[PDB]
């Protein structure tokens, strides 16, 4: 039952950039038990906490950092 | 029904780093 958290998204970035859709789509209600919409309602808040750099991954808008 | 799942998906996309 993974939960969408600030610290959880940081690991996603340092590992590989992501888009809001791609960041939330991965979580999904599969385990977090969070609706496809709610998962976003709780992901949007954490996204900004990342404070990464905007870039296009494979022609896709991806915001993230790279250690 | 009107699957408005992506509707907000783009809205929150801006609040992040796409204002």
């Amino acid at each position: 039952d993974v939960q969408v958290t600030e610290d959880a998204v940081r690991r996603y970035l340092t590992r590989k950039p992501m888009t809001t859709k791609d960041l939330l789509k991965k979580f999904q209600t599969k385990k977090t038990g969070l609706s496809s919409e709610q998962t976003v309602n709780v992901l949007a808040q954490i996204l900004k906490r990342l404070n990464p750099e905007r870039k296009m991954i494979n022609d896709k808008m991806h915001f993230s950092l790279k250690e | 029904e009107d699957t408005d799942e992506d509707d907000h998906l783009i809205y929150l996309e801006e609040i992040l780093v796409r204002v």
